[PDB]
C-alpha cells in the first residue's frame, strides 16, 4: 500500500534498502552459470538453519542417546527423515554450491581489486563452514564421526609444545566422548550458526559496497548513462531476481531428487559406516573424511611427517586468503588472461578434485605419488600466481561486457 | 496366510 | 566377491518372512532395537494382535523398541566380539554384503566356534543357520566353466556346463533343512527385511519424491518463462 | 574325528545310564542321542579331567582314550534326540524365557547360541537342549547359577546366564525345554 | 591394581580408561626368551609406539617381572589373545608366549612389542602406570 | 592505523557506519538513569548468549538427563556453577531491565510519533523475550 | 508450621564429616545423593580419598562415582507409599531450618503406616530412622526417657552436623562462590572508578 | 580423627 509504506518509510528506511541492495541496485548484465552460486549458497544456509533447528527439536547431543536419537528423527517423528535427509544433503551441497562459487571468484579474478574485502570475507565463512560442518559430522556419533573427530583432534596434538594439552581442552575429555559430543553440538547449533550469518552479512555487505565483479571483468562502473546507470548494469531486483528464482528451482530439483531417491549418493553424503554406533574401541577398516574435507585431507596424508603435513593442510587453506595479493594479472577474467593463467586455474582444479578423489580412499601406490604431486600442483597455483601472472601476456579487456 | 507365514521356529509339545 | 540379490522391499510375504526369520533366529544375539514391532507390523501389513503373537517374544509391547535381553558387553565377553545392531545392518553393508554373508558361513575347526566366512573371514559369529542351511565346508564340487568370461551354459537344458574345483562352498547332502534353493530364498526374504529396516522409509519416500519433482518440474516451467520473460 | 560305527559298540557301557540310543529313560541321567558331538567330547574331557564333577562317572572315561571319547561321541551325535512334554501350568513361562530372556535385567534368550528349535550349534559346541530331561536341565541350570559347574570357561557364559534365572523360572524353562522341538 | 597374587605365568585384566590392560606376571623363561626374539619384530625398540619414557625400551614395563600392557590390538583396536604356551601347534614352533590377536591374526610378544609382517603396524600400548608397592600399581599416573 | 583504515574504507563501510550509528551521531544530551537500559539490555543479552553456548555445550535436553546434566554444570563442569548463575541471574537481570527499558518509553512518550515502529519492534523484543524465558 | 532456627556453618569440616557420616549410614538406605560425586564430597569435607572409600562408600561404587543407591524410585514409591526423593538439593528445595525441624519432629502415631507423624511434614512417608538416636518421642513434642543413644542436646548437634552437611550438598560452591565474588566485586569497585573518572572528564 | 569421625554405625562381630 501507497500510504503504508509512507508511513513506514518516515520511521524505517525499508524503500531506501531496497532501492540500495536489490532495486536500483545495478549488477553486470553478463552474469552466468557461474553467478547462480551465492544465492544458492543463502539457500542452502536458510536450508540447514531450519533443518537443523527442526532436528534439534528431536537430537540429543549425549554419547548414550546420540545415535538413538538421529534413529529416533529418522523413523519415530513425522517426516523426521525428511528433514534429515534435507540436513546431509545440505551440507553437502553447501560445500558443492560454496566450492563453485569460490571456482568462479577463480575463473573471473574477483578476489582482485576492489573486492578483496569480498573474497576474505568469503574464507572467513568458508572457514566457519568448515568446522560448523565437522562439528556437525560428530553429532551422529556413528563409527566416521567419532573416529573422524578423534583424528581430526589429534591433529592438534601435533603442535610440538602445547599440542596434547591443546587437544584434551579441545576435547573436553581424555578421548573423545559424549562431553565433546555435547561441546561440539553447542558450537555447532549456535555459536558457528551466529558466526557465519554475521559473516554473510558482511561478506554481502563488502560486496555491495565495491559491486560485482562479471565473467569478462569488465569494470561496468565506468561507463554510464545520462541518468548514472552503468550501461552494461541492470537492476538485481527484479531481472536478477528472477534469474536466482530460476537457479533456485534448479538446484532444489537436483536437492530434492538426492534427498527422496539417493539420500546417500553412494556412500558419499551418508556414509555407511557412520550408520554403525560409534566404537572407541574397534576403528573403521578405513577411515576417510567426508567428501568435502578429502582434498585437505590428502595433502595432510601426502606429507610423510606429521607437524608439517598439518602445517600444509592448514596452508592449503590459508593461502587462498593472501590469492587477492597473489595475483597480480592487469585482468581479472581468465577469459583475457595469458596462457598460462589457464593452464594453472586447469591444473589447480584437476588437482583439487584428484586430492578429493584419493583423499577418499585407503592409501595406495599410486593415490599416493598423485596426491603428492597434487600437493605440489595446489600449492604451485598460488606460490607461482605472482609470476605467471606478469609473464603472461593478457588480452585486452573490452570496454563493454560481451553477450 | 499371515499367521502361517510368521509361525515361531521353536515348537513345544505339551502335556494334554 | 559378493553375490547380488534382487531384494523388493514392495513384496510383503517376503518382508514377512524375513521378520520371521529375524524374530526366531536373529533376536536371540542382535537387536534391532531402532525400530518398533509397531512400525515393523505397519509397514509389513502383520496385524497388531499378530505381531505381538508371532514375532514379540520378549514381552515388549507393540510400540517398544526390539531390544534384547542379550547385553553388548556380555555377548563381546562370550563372543569375542559384540553382535552389532541390524537395524541398520543393510545400510552399513548392503544388501549384497549381507546376502553373501549369511550363505558363506563354512566348517573350520580352527576356528573358536567351529565355522568361518568366506564374506567375514574370522568373523565371531557362530552358524546359527546351520539347521537350515546344513553342514557347508569348503570342499570339491561342480562349478560353471569360465573363461575370460565365456560363460558356458548348456543350449538344451539352459542349466551350466560345469567342471570341479576343489576350494569352493558345498552343502553336505542331507544336512539341512532346507535345500540350496530354499535357503537361498530364506536368506533372500531376512535380507529384505533388514534392507527394509535399514530403510523404512524408502517406498513412501520415492513416492514423496516423485511428487515433489513433479511439482518442482511445474514450477521451474513457471519460473523460466518469467524469466526469459522480463529478461526481453 | 570319531567313528559313529565303532562308537555304538565303544557306547555300550554308557547305554546303561543314558540308554542305548542315547536316549536315557530316567530324567536325572541327560540324553546324549542328538548331542552336538563337539559338545559331547568337551563335556567327556572335562569330565575325565576334573573340569565338570560328574560322581556317577567316577573312573568310566579314565580308561577310554581321546579316539575312544571321539567314536563314542560321534555315535551319540548320530542319534536323535527324543522330544518330552512340557507341563502346561509352566510352558508359558519356560517359553516366555526362552525365546525372549529378560530385557529388564539383560539376560539373553535361550534361542540365540541354542536354537529357536533348542538344537544347538554343534560347530559352536552349543549344546542341543530342546528334548533334554527337564530334571537334568533344571539341574544344570541350578549348577551353572551356583558356580557348582565351571566348566562353561573363562568367559562363564551359562555361569553368568543362569546367576539371572529364579527357581521358578529354571523350573518353567527346563520343563519347556523338555517339550521344545 | 594389587599384583602380587598373580601366580607366575598367569596375567589379570585390569579396566581403565575404558580400555582393558594385561597385568602379566612374567617368569624367568620367558624374560630370557624375549631378548632372543629380536629378530621378528617389526619396532622392538618401541621407537614408534607409545609407551612412558620411564620403562625399559625392551621389556616395555617398569620392572622385567611386571608386564602391564593395554590389550587392545594395533590394527583395529581388539583385544589380543594371551598364549603364554611355549610352541602351539597353531602359533608354530618358534613361538616364544605372548599375545595372538584373533580377527586379523596379528601377532605380539610378551613385551607387547609387534612382530614383523603383521596387520598391527604398533607394538601394544604401555599404559602410564607406577608402583606404588611392590604388590600394587596405579594404572594413569605417571612414575615419579 | 591511516592506511589500513583509508584501505578498509574503500573496500568496507566501515568508517561511513561508525559516524553514522555511534560517533557524529548527535543524541540528546539530557540522557538520565533512565536511559542506561538499552545498552544494558544489549549487555545483557551478549551474556545470555554467551552464558546459554556454554551451557549448550553441557546440557541434556533429555526429561532423563535435563536435570542431571543441569547439575552436572553446577558440579562437575569447572566454573559451570558461574556461568549457569550468570545465565539464571541475567535472565531475571534482562527482564528487570527490559521492564525499566518500557518504564523510560512510558515515562517519557517515547513511544509517540516518530517512534512508534521503534517502539513495535520494543514490543515484538519483549514478545521474544516472554517466550525464550519461559522455554 | 513454626520452623526452629540452625545456624549452619559451611567451614566446619568436622561438623560436615560428621553429617556425611550420618548420611551415608542412615539415610543412603533409601535416599540417593546421586548429583554429587564422592570424589567431590571427600575434597570439601577434607576426607582423604581413601579414608573416603573405606567409611562412606558403602555401594561398592568408584570415589569419583555419584552417590547412587540400589533403592530405585519405583520399588521406594512401591513400598513407602511416595518415593524418598534424592536429597543432593533437598537443603535448596525446603531449607536448612525446614530440614532441622524435620529431622526433629518425628513422633508416634500410630494410625499412620509407619506408626510415625511429623509436625513439619504431616503424614509424610519417611519411617523415623532416627529413632535409634534420638530415642521414642511422642506427642508439644517430648522423647521418652532412656529410649534413645543421645539426649536433645546430642541428638541436635547430630542433626545439625547432619543438616550442614546438606546445606553443603545442596550448594557445594558456596564458599568457593563468596571468596571468587569478593575479588570479582573489589575489581568492579576498581574498574569504576576508573570508568567514573573517564565519564567524568569527557562530560566537562 | 577423620577415621573415628567417620566409623560406621554398623558393626559387626566376627569370629577370631
Ligand atoms: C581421517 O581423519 C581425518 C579426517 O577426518 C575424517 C579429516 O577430515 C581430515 C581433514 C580435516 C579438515 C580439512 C576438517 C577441518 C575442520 C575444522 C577446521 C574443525 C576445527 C574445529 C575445532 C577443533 C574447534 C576448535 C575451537 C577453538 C580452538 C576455539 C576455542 C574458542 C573458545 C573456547 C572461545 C573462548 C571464550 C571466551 C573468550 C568467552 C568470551 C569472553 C568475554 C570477555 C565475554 C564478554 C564479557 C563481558 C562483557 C564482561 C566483562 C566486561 C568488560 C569487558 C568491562 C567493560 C564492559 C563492556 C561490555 C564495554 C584429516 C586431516 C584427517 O586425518
Ligand atoms: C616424498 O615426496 C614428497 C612430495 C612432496 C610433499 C607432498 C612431501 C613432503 C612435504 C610437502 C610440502 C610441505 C610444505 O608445506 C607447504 C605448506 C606449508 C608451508 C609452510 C610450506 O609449503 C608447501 C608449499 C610444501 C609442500 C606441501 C609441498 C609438497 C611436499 C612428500
Ligand atoms: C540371523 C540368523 C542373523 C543375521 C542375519 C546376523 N546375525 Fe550375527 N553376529 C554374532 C556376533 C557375536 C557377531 C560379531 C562378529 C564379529 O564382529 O566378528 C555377529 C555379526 C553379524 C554381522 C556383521 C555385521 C558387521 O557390521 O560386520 C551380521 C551382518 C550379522 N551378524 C547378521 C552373533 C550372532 C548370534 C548369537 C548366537 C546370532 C543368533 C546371530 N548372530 C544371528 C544373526
Ligand atoms: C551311570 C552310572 C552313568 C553311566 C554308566 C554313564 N554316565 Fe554319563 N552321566 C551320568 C549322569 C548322572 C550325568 C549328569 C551329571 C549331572 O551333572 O547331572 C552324566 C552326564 C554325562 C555327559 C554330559 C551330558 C551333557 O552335558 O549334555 C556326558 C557327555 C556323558 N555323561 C557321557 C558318558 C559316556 C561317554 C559314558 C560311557 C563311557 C557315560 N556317560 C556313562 C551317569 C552315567
Ligand atoms: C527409608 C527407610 C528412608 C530412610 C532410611 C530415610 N528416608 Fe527420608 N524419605 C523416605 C520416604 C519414603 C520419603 C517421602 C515421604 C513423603 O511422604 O513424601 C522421604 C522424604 C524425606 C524428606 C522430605 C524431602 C521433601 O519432601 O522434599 C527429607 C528431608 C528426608 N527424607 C530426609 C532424610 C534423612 C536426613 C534421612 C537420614 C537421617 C532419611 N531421610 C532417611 C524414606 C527414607
Ligand atoms: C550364548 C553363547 C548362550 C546362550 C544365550 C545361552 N547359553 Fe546355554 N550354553 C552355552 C554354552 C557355550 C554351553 C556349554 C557349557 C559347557 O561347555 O559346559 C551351554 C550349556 C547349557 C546347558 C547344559 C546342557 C547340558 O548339560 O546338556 C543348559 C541346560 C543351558 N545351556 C541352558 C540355557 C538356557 C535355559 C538359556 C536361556 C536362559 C541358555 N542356555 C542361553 C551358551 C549359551
Ligand atoms: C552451515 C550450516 C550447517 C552445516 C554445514 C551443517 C552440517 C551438518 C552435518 C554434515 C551434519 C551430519 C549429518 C549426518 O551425517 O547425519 C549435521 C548434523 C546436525 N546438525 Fe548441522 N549443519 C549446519 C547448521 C546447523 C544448525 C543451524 C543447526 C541447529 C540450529 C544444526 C543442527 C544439527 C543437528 C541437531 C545435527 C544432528 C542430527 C543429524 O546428524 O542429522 N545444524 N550438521
Ligand atoms: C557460504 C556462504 C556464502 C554465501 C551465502 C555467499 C553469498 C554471496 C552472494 C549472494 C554473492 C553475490 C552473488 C554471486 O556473486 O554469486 C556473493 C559474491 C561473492 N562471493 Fe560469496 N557467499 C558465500 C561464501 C563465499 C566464499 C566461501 C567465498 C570465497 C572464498 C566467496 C566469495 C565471493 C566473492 C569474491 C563474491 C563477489 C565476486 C563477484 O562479484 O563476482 N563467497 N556471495
Ligand atoms: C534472551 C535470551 C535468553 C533468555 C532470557 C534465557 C532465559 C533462560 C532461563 C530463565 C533459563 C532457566 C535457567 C534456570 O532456571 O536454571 C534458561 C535455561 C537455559 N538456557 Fe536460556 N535464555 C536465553 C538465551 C539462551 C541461548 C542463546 C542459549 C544457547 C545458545 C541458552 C541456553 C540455555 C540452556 C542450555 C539452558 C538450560 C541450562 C540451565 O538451566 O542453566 N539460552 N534460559
Ligand atoms: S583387530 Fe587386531 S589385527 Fe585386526
Amino acid at each position: 500500500m501507497n500510504k503504508f509504506m509512507a508511513w513506514v518509510d518516515a520511521r524505517f528506511p525499508a524503500t531506501k534498502m531496497w532501492e540500495d541492495h536489490l532495486s536500483k541496485y545495478y549488477a553486470p548484465k553478463n552474469f552466468n552459470f557461474w553467478y547462480f552460486f551465492g544465492s544458492l549458497a543463502l539457500l542452502v544456509l536458510v536450508n540447514q538453519i531450519l533443518t537443523g533447528i527442526w532436528l534439534t527439536m528431536s537430537f540429543t547431543p549425549s554419547a548414550e542417546e546420540a545415535f538413538a536419537s538421529v534413529e529416533y528423527i529418522m523413523r519415530d517423528v513425522d517426516y523426521g527423515w525428511i528433514i534429515r535427509y534435507m540436513h546431509s544433503t545440505g551440507a553437502s551441497a553447501f560445500f558443492i554450491v560454496v566450492y563453485l562459487h569460490m571456482f568462479r571468484g577463480l575463473l573471473y579474478g574477483s578476489y582482485q581489486k576492489p573486492r578483496e574485502l569480498v573474497w576474505i570475507f568469503g574464507m572467513l565463512i568458508y572457514l566457519a563452514l568448515m568446522a560448523e560442518a565437522f562439528m556437525g559430522y560428530l553429532l551422529p556419533w556413528g563409527q566416521m564421526s567419532y573416529w573422524g573427530a578423534q583424528v581430526i583432534i589429534s591433529l592438534f596434538g601435533a603442535i610440538p609444545v602445547v599440542g596434547e594439552d591443546l587437544a584434551q581442552w579441545i576435547r573436553g575429555d581424555f578421548l573423545i566422548s559424549g562431553i565433546t559430543l555435547n561441546r561440539f553440538f553447542a558450537l555447532h547449533v549456535i555459536a558457528l550458526p551466529i558466526v557465519l550469518l554475521g559473516l554473510v552479512v558482511l561478506h554481502i555487505l563488502a560486496l555491495h559496497e565495491v559491486g560485482s565483479n562479471n565473467p569478462d571483468g569488465v569494470d561496468i562502473k565506468k561507463k554510464k548513462d545520462e541518468n548514472g546507470v552503468p550501461l552494461d548494469g541492470i537492476a538485481f531486483h527484479p531481472y536478477y531476481t528472477v534469474k536466482d528464482i530460476v537457479g533456485v528451482v534448479v538446484f532444489l530439483f537436483i536437492f530434492c531428487t538426492v534427498i527422496f531417491f539417493f539420500p546417500e549418493m553412494g556412500g558419499y553424503f551418508l556414509e555407511k559406516p557412520n550408520f554403525e554406533m560409534a566404537n572407541q574401541f574397534k576403528t573403521p577398516e578405513h577411515i576417510a573424511p567426508v567428501w568435502y574435507f578429502t582434498p585437505f585431507y590428502a595433502i595432510l596424508r601426502a606429507v610423510p611427517d606429521k607437524l608439517m603435513g598439518v602445517v600444509a593442510m592448514g596452508a592449503a587453506i590459508a593461502v587462498l586468503f593472501v590469492l587477492p595479493w597473489l595475483d597480480r594479472s592487469p585482468v581479472r577474467s581468465i577469459r583475457y588472461k595469458g596462457w598460462l593463467s589457464k593452464l594453472w586455474l586447469v591444473i589447480f582444479a584437476v588437482s583439487f578434485v584428484i586430492l578429493g578423489y584419493y583423499g577418499a580412499q585407503a592409501p595406495s601406490p599410486l593415490g599416493t605419488t598423485l596426491s603428492r604431486v597434487c600437493t605440489v600442483l595446489y600449492f604451485a597455483f598460488f606460490i607461482l600466481m605472482p609470476f605467471y601472472t606478469r609473464m603472461e601476456k593478457t588480452k585486452p579487456v573490452p570496454e563493454r561486457v560481451t553477450g | 496366510a499371515i499367521a502361517k507365514r510368521l509361525e515361531p521356529v521353536g515348537k513345544v509339545c505339551v502335556q494334554g | 566377491q559378493l553375490d547380488h540379490v534382487d531384494i523388493d522391499l514392495t513384496d510383503k510375504a517376503a518382508m514377512q518372512d524375513g521378520a520371521r526369520t529375524f524374530a526366531n533366529y536373529c533376536m536371540g544375539c542382535h537387536s534391532a532395537k531402532f525400530q518398533r514391532y509397531e512400525r515393523v507390523a505397519t509397514d509389513l501389513g502383520i496385524p497388531a494382535d499378530l505381531m505381538m503373537e508371532k514375532l514379540v517374544f520378549t514381552g515388549a509391547k507393540i510400540g517398544d523398541h526390539m531390544d534384547i535381553g542379550m547385553k553388548p558387553a556380555d555377548a563381546k565377553t562370550w563372543f569375542g566380539a559384540a553382535p552389532p545392531d541390524l537395524t541398520l545392518v543393510a545400510r552399513v553393508r548392503g544388501t549384497d554384503w549381507l546376502y553373501s554373508y549369511l550363505r558363506s558361513f563354512y566348517e573350520d575347526p580352527k576356528r573358536p566356534w567351529g565355522v568361518n566366512n568366506v564374506i567375514f573371514p574370522n568373523v565371531g559369529m557362530p552358524n546359527v543357520l546351520a539347521p537350515l542351511q546344513g553342514r557347508q565346508v569348503i570342499g570339491c564340487k561342480q562349478v560353471q566353466v569360465v573363461e575370460d568370461g565365456k560363460k558356458q551354459f548348456d543350449p538344451l537344458t539352459g542349466t551350466p556346463l560345469t567342471h570341479e574345483a576343489c576350494d569352493q562352498l558345498t552343502v553336505v547332502p542331507k544336512t539341512g533343512e532346507l535345500n540350496e534353493a530354499q535357503f537361498d530364498e530364506k536368506v533372500k526374504n531376512l535380507v529384505t527385511f533388514l534392507a527394509y529396516s535399514a530403510n523404512p522409509n524408502k517406498l513412501a519416500s520415492e513416492r514423496i519424491g516423485t511428487y515433489v519433482l513433479l511439482y518442482l518440474a511445474f514450477f521451474f516451467v513457471f519460473a523460466y518463462l518469467l524469466k526469459r520473460e522480463y529478461w526481453k | 574325528a570319531g567313528d559313529a560305527a565303532a562308537g555304538q559298540a565303544k557306547a555300550a557301557v554308557c547305554g546303561a545310564c543314558h540308554g542305548a540310543d542315547g536316549n536315557s529313560p530316567a530324567p536325572n541321567f541327560p540324553k546324549l542321542a542328538g548331542q552336538g558331538e563337539r559338545y559331547l567330547l568337551k563335556q567327556m574331557h572335562d569330565i575325565k579331567d576334573g573340569k565338570r564333577t560328574v560322581l556317577e562317572m567316577t573312573g568310566l572315561l579314565t580308561n577310554l582314550s581321546d579316539q575312544d571319547l571321539a567314536d563314542i561321541a560321534a555315535y551319540f551325535a548320530s542319534q536323535k534326540m527324543s522330544v518330552g512334554m512340557a507341563d502346561p501350568n509352566l510352558v508359558a513361562q519356560g517359553e516366555a524365557l526362552f525365546r525372549g530372556g529378560k530385557i529388564a535385567e539383560g539376560m539373553p534368550a535361550c534361542t540365540g547360541c541354542h536354537s529357536p528349535s533348542g538344537v544347538g550349534i554343534a560347530t559352536a559346541g552349543f549344546p542341543h537342549l530342546g528334548g533334554q530331561h527337564a530334571t537334568y536341565v533344571a539341574k544344570q541350570l541350578t549348577d551353572f547359577r551356583e558356580g557348582t559347574r565351571t566348566n562353561d570357561g573363562d568367559t562363564k557364559i551359562m555361569q553368568s546366564i543362569a546367576a539371572k534365572l529364579s527357581n521358578k523360572d529354571i523350573a518353567a524353562i527346563s520343563s519347556y525345554i523338555q517339550g521344545l522341538h | 591394581v594389587n599384583v602380587g597374587k598373580i601366580d607366575p605365568g598367569q596375567q589379570i585384566i585390569a579396566e581403565w580408561r575404558g580400555k582393558p590392560v594385561f597385568i602379566v606376571h612374567r617368569t624367568k623363561e620367558m624374560l630370557d626368551a624375549l631378548p632372543s626374539l629380536e629378530g621378528q619384530l617389526a619396532d622392538p625398540d618401541s621407537k614408534a609406539s607409545e609407551q612412558p619414557e620411564y620403562v625399559d625400551p625392551k621389556l616395555r614395563s617398569i620392572k622385567p617381572e611386571l608386564a602391564v600392557i593395554v590389550g587392545i590390538c594395533t590394527h583395529l583396536g581388539c583385544s589380543p589373545t594371551f598364549r603364554p604356551e611355549v610352541a602351539p601347534a597353531d602359533l608354530g614352533p618358534d613361538w616364544k608366549g605372548g599375545y595372538f590377536c584373533p580377527c586379523h591374526g596379528s601377532h605380539y610378544d610378551l613385551a607387547g612389542r609387534v612382530y614383523k609382517g603383521q596387520p598391527a603396524p604398533l607394538n601394544l600400548p604401555i599404559p602410564p602406570y607406577t608402583f606404588d608397592a611392590d604388590d600394587v600399581i596405579t594404572i594413569g599416573v605417571d612414575q615419579e
